[PDB]
């Protein structure tokens, strides 16, 4: 019932693997299906044209600019950041200089508008609910949150 | 002929506006090939760039800019199908100069009133009203200023 109910808000392993099903959604994502840079585009795209939209960040309405949260469990996080291509842009496009540059010192990094940020405890959470297996040919995936603004609410 | 956006005589250079549909527009950013054209002559500055900052862009003297509402309008016209061996279609328009007509009656205002009783204050009503045509310009059945193009985008 949570599928759907949300058929603009989740991404599986592609948008021709999406199923009204839960179990069989999280059999279409493949081994090979991986966290490249041009697939988390496909993310921001579908926070863009949501039926109910979602809140951006930050705006600029000239220029148009919307900016969004990405946070990985850095087993999505290694393959964004060590893919062939897409890792020049941080070479090729950042000022000479050492200490601010994230590819000889890591952190978070911005690609397309998207700040990826990550959180080791994602893996330690994942695990215990089954995310070793239970993919296409019982294939470890992960997931990724694509968060905008007031997306967790917290009552003191 | 249609007129350019931006005339340079000399250096002969015609510019022309693309309005894109947001499944044609990742699709032309995130190509394998012209991807690097925004990373090898941009200029070494990060709040600039459109590779990490996501945006319009601008290559062979076209811009191409970004509407995510003609997804919600070409899905209820049928070009979810009706391609060849029925795959998503979706239209792009490339458009010069002068090619819709704005025609202005009356500006939007406003007003309210106080419907039941003014004294028992038991009901309001706000409203708005508008006077105002939008048509594209056509001459002698011909498109004054749109070129049409149709691209296979498949939405994975």
């Amino acid at each position: 019932a949570f599928s759907a109910a949300n058929p603009d808000r989740l991404f599986f392993g592609s948008i021709s693997g999406y199923s009204a099903t839960w179990a069989t959604g999280l059999g279409n994502v493949d081994a090979a299906e991986t966290c490249t840079a041009a697939r988390v585009g496909v993310m921001k795209r579908l926070a863009m044209s949501a039926s109910p939209a979602i809140t951006p960040m930050q705006v600029d309405d000239d220029e148009g600019r919307e900016y969004f949260v990405a946070f990985h469990g850095s087993r999505t996080f290694r393959d964004l950041k060590g893919d062939t291509a897409m890792l020049n842009a941080n070479r090729e496009a950042r000022p000479r200089d050492v200490s601010s540059n994230p590819l000889l010192q890591d952190g978070d990094l911005i690609y397309e508008g998207v700040i990826h940020r990550e959180v080791p405890e994602i893996d330690a959470w994942a695990a215990a609910n089954g995310f070793n297996t239970a993919g296409a040919g019982s294939a470890p995936i992960r997931p990724v949150f694509l968060c905008g603004t007031q997306s967790v609410f917290l009552a003191y | 002929a249609i007129t350019p956006m931006q005339v340079d005589d000399d250096e002969g250079r015609e510019y022309f506006v693309a309005f894109h549909g947001s499944r044609t527009f990742r699709d032309l950013k995130g190509d394998t090939a012209m991807l690097n054209a925004n990373r090898e002559a941009r200029p070494r500055d990060v709040s600039s760039n459109p590779l990490l900052q996501d945006g319009d862009l601008i290559y062979e003297g076209v811009i191409h800019r970004e509407v995510p509402e003609i997804d919600a309008w070409a899905a209820a016209n049928g070009f979810n199908t009706a391609g060849a061996g029925s795959a998503p279609i979706r239209p792009v328009f490339l458009c010069g100069t002068q090619s819709v007509f704005l025609a202005y009656a009356q500006r939007p205002q406003a007003g309210t009133e106080k419907s039941d009783i003014p004294a028992l204050n038991r009901r309001m009503t706000v409203g708005m009203d508008e006077i105002i045509g939008v048509k594209k310009a056509a001459f002698n059945g011909k498109q004054h200023g749109v070129v049409m193009g149709f691209f296979g985008a498949a939405g994975d």
